[PDB]
């Protein structure tokens, strides 16, 4: 991908970029997963052993209040702003806000939201003044492409993103493990109740929660399953990486073309018993001007 | 009834 950006990218020393990133050692881990009601065409298996080289990531997705700062000092307008509008979950527009007829094919509870974007997450009337330290969410793929380069920094890659976000588990279902709420403590911020009609809130959050809440994982991550969907940098597809080749098996990158990015990790929103996406072998995908109050993302950077 | 959707696209409404 070659990227145009409207700002030059400033000078950085290492140790500036490495702050609140984790060193990830090279190695190699079990990745994807073969639970037997995953949905084939999201192409989570097969499970394979892959090898990367090291490589740091960030303890937390990019902050509100990290993405200010990117755009103060760099005037940069997101894809929702170009377009006047983004997706806002139904049961967070407020009533009467200016909302579009559009429909997202067999998902009702999305609604287009002229003038929803990072710093107004529900339309017009809305502000992240209450959660400076809450993910960034409306970011697209392109948005978070360019912070990332800001910054000094990457999009992971999906095997990078998974490897993290499994905190040196061997092929568990979550990333601390095998039970969703172990000790009966909930873990992430996913949805409670019946989905799409009512969130219970029943682990503290029915939107998003801080960046830094619950227990991180093994690794010192924070959120990688649950609270917002995260952008990586791969191509979608759901059979490239069946290939045992080395493109497919040391440092993947994806396939070279697509049409949508690879999500991963959950959000607030997924449930059990609609998508059962938040297994850390999950995976899903977006176009990359796309943006959405479920989605954002955290970066990566080469040592 | 098929796969469900977690990633709303700026595609998918037009
Ligand atoms: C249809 O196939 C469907 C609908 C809702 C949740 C799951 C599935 N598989
Ligand atoms: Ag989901
Ligand atoms: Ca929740
Ligand atoms: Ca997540
Ligand atoms: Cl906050």
């Amino acid at each position: 991908h070659m990227p145009s950006f409207d700002f030059d990218i400033p000078r950085r020393s290492p140790q500036e970029i490495a702050k609140g990133m984790v060193a990830i050692p090279g190695g190699t881990f079990r990745m994807g997963g073969e639970d037997p009601d995953a949905f084939p065409e999201d192409g989570e298996g097969p499970v394979r052993t892959v090898r990367l080289s090291p490589f740091l990531i960030d303890r937390y997705a990019v902050s509100n209040r990290q993405f200010a700062a990117f755009v103060k000092a760099t005037g940069y307008v997101t894809d929702a702003e170009r377009y006047g509008w983004s997706f806002v979950f139904h049961a967070h527009v407020a009533p009467g806000t200016p909302v579009m007829d559009a429909v997202v094919p067999e998902a009702p509870w999305w609604v287009a939201v002229p003038g929803a974007y990072w710093k107004a997450p529900e339309g017009p009337g809305s502000s992240i003044t209450d959660r400076p330290n809450h993910p960034v969410v409306h970011v697209s793929w392109n948005d978070a492409v360019a912070y990332a380069t800001w910054a000094g920094k990457r999009l992971p890659t999906e095997a990078e993103w998974e490897m993290a976000a499994r905190g040196g588990l061997d092929q568990a279902r979550y990333p601390w493990g095998n039970e969703l709420t172990p000790r009966g403590r909930h873990r992430c911020n996913i949805w409670q109740g019946t989905f799409p009609v009512h969130d219970t809130g029943e682990d503290g959050y029915t939107g998003t929660a801080p960046v830094n809440a619950f227990a991180p994982n093994g690794y010192g991550l924070y959120n990688v399953a649950g609270n917002v969907w995260e952008w990586c940098a791969d191509w979608w597809s759901a059979d490239w990486h069946a290939t045992e080749s080395p493109a497919t098996r040391i440092d993947p990158r994806g396939p070279e073309t697509g049409t949508a990015r690879v999500t991963k990790g959950g959000s607030f929103l997924c449930h059990e018993s609609y998508c059962n996406r938040y297994r850390v072998a999950a995976r899903t995908c977006n176009t990359p001007d796309s943006s959405a109050a479920h989605t954002g993302f955290r970066c990566a950077a080469d040592p | 009834a098929t796969t469900p959707l977690c990633g709303p696209s700026r595609a998918s409404i037009l």
